[PDB]
């Protein structure tokens, strides 16, 4: 199920996700998917005026079933959405490089 | 939440 995915962290808070993502070993683009406290994608990123920071994206769910962050691309599962943005940032701050430990 |  989704709970067998190592990138899925359940219903954690934004503060907890930033605490998990932002340590000094996690590379730029480390990420996790969490349930909204429908899902949220949280990604670490670096910029000079901010340093290493987390961006949070809402993953919207269609009534017909698919998921999307931009209307430009939609997916039938969270697994396909994570696969796509691991290959292409395509508007996200950074490509998904590393599953958060 | 960031809008892409």
């Amino acid at each position: 199920s989704i709970q067998a995915e190592e990138w899925y962290f359940g219903k954690i808070t934004r503060r907890e996700s930033e605490r998990l993502l932002l340590n000094a070993e996690n590379p730029r683009g480390t990420f996790l998917v969490r349930e909204s406290e429908a899902y949220c994608l949280s990604v670490s990123d670096f910029d000079n005026a901010k340093g290493l920071n987390v961006k949070h994206y809402k993953i919207r769910k269609l009534d017909s079933g698919g998921f999307y962050i931009t209307s430009r691309t939609q997916f039938n599962s969270l697994q396909q959405l994570v696969a796509y943005y691991s290959k292409h940032a395509d508007g996200l701050c950074h490509r998904l490089t590393t599953v958060c430990p | 939440y960031e809008e892409i």
